[PDB]
């Protein structure tokens, strides 16, 4: 717990984040394997640099709690990303 | 695309949409450091002469997307129409059409960093996903 303004934020994020991914459908055209990382990627990058902003405290466990954002994130992403490279294939 | 999802995006146009056109430039020159494939042709907008061209077309594009969003409800193809002229006529993959369109949200991110939170991006997000035609 390193507060609790950044938990409920954490949080609400990776919810807000849900909603991106599970809205996602995958019609035509179809975005390379490599690219579409590139863009989940870039989602990622989008949403840490807008809760840097949101996220209080001290600047050293203010960026505790976006790097251990990414890493949830990223826990929720790669099912995504999993889906999607099974759909290729598919 | 439901009806909520209507008016969500009709808004989220609403906050961060109004300098959208100044943006044309850079979200090309996003487009090609993400998406490096996108760049090895290009044989458009004369760019090695100026971004002219390259700029112009930002605002057809913010224009397009002001109006094609103000009728979500009345003109649902009003995208979808445009992808095909772009992918038949203009010559240009629709590949592109939807990464340049990924592009200008990120940019828009870039520049409206608290306003243009992560549920804005995903009314808008929904929207760019009605490119295939309705009936
Ligand atoms: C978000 C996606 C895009 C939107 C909404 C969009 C929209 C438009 C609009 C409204 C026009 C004017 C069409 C007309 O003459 O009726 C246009 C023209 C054009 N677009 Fe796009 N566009 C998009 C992406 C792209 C991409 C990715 C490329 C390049 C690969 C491209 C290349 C062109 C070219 C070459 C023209 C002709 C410009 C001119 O008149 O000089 N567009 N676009």
């Amino acid at each position: 717990a390193l507060l609790k303004a950044n938990k409920d934020l954490i949080s609400a994020g990776l919810k807000e984040f849900s909603v991106l991914l599970n809205q996602q459908v995958f019609n035509d055209p179809l975005v390379s394997e490599e690219d579409m990382v590139t863009v989940v990627e870039d989602w990622m990058n989008f949403y840490i640099n807008y809760y840097r902003q949101q996220v209080t405290g001290e600047p050293q466990e203010r960026d505790k709690a976006l790097q251990e954002l990414r890493q949830e994130l990223n826990t929720l992403a790669n099912p995504f990303l999993a889906k999607y490279r099974d759909f290729l294939k598919s | 695309l439901s009806p909520a999802d209507k008016t969500n995006v009709k808004a989220a146009w609403g906050k961060v949409g109004a300098h959208a056109g100044e943006y044309g430039a850079e979200a090309l020159e996003r487009m090609f450091l993400s998406f490096p494939t996108t760049k090895t042709y290009f044989p458009h907008f004369d760019l090695s002469h100026g971004s002219a061209q390259v700029k112009g077309h930002g605002k057809k594009v913010a224009d397009a997307l002001t109006n094609a969003v103000a009728h979500v409800d009345d003109m649902p193809n009003a995208l979808s129409a445009l992808s095909d002229l772009h992918a038949h006529k203009l010559r240009v993959d629709p590949v592109n059409f939807k990464l340049l369109s990924h592009c200008l949200l990120v940019t828009l991110a870039a520049h409206l960093p608290a306003e243009f939170t992560p549920a804005v991006h995903a009314s808008l997000d929904k929207f760019l996903a009605s490119v295939s035609t309705v009936l």
